[PDB]
C-alpha cells in the first residue's frame, strides 16, 4: 500500500509533475491526476523475424 | 468519381474501405488525436467516466467492440505483390 | 480519456484496371505492326526468289 517511483514521488508531495514515459493506468489515475495523452502507448509483442 | 480526395478520420475511412472495396485510404497518417466523451465543464461524472473508460480499455472490452464493429470486413485487396492476372484482363487474347 | 486513437487521412477511389481488347497490341505501335508484317512477307518472298 505504498507507491514507489513516479507515482510514489508525486503522491507524497515530493514533486509537482511526473514528465516521462508514464503509462496511464486505472490505479495510477485513481491515485494521481493525469493529463491528456500526447502519444499512443499500448502493449505489443516483439519477435525475431 | 465526383471527388478526387476525401479528408477525414482514420477509423471511418478504414471501415469504409473494409466494407466498400472500391475505396482506399492511401495518404500517410497525420494529426494524431482521439475520440473523447465530451461533457459539460463542471459535471461530476468526469472522473468516474474517465475511470470507467480506462478500465474498459485495460480489460478485454474495447477490442471486442473493435472486432464486432470495425475490425470485421468482407474484402480489402491489400497486397504489395504485383496484380494477379484475372479473366477480364487478357480476354482479348481469347477473342483473337 | 480517449476511447479510440486515430488521425486524419485521405480516401481516394481505386481506379480498377479496365483492359481494352487491344492492350496486348499496345507495346508495339500500329505503324510498327504494319512495318514488321510487311517485312515478314518481303523476307519470305526474297528467300525463295
Amino acid at each position: 500500500n505504498v507507491w514507489n517511483g513516479m507515482i510514489g514521488e508525486v503522491v507524497y508531495q515530493r514533486a509537482v509533475m511526473a514528465v516521462g514515459s508514464l503509462t496511464i493506468n486505472e490505479e495510477r489515475s485513481e491515485v494521481v491526476d493525469f493529463s491528456v495523452p500526447f502519444v499512443e502507448t499500448g502493449i505489443s509483442v516483439m519477435v525475431s523475424r | 468519381n465526383k471527388l478526387h480526395a476525401f479528408i477525414w478520420d482514420s477509423a471511418v475511412l478504414e471501415f469504409e474501405a473494409s466494407q466498400k472495396c472500391d475505396l482506399v485510404t492511401t495518404g500517410e497518417l497525420f494529426f494524431r488525436s482521439g475520440f473523447g466523451i465530451g461533457m459539460r465543464k463542471d459535471s461530476p461524472w468526469k472522473q468516474n467516466v474517465s475511470l470507467s473508460i480506462l478500465k474498459s480499455h485495460e480489460n478485454g472490452f474495447m477490442e471486442d467492440l473493435d472486432k464486432t464493429w470495425v475490425r470485421y470486413q468482407e474484402c480489402d485487396s491489400r497486397s504489395n505483390a504485383p496484380a494477379t492476372l484475372t479473366f477480364e484482363n487478357m480476354a482479348g487474347v481469347f477473342m483473337l | 480519456k480517449p476511447f479510440k486513437y486515430q488521425g486524419l487521412t485521405i480516401l481516394v477511389k481505386k481506379e480498377i484496371p479496365r483492359s481494352t481488347l487491344d492492350s496486348f497490341m499496345q507495346p508495339f505501335q500500329s505503324t510498327l505492326w504494319l512495318l514488321v508484317g510487311l517485312s515478314v512477307h518481303v523476307v519470305a518472298v526474297m528467300l525463295y526468289l
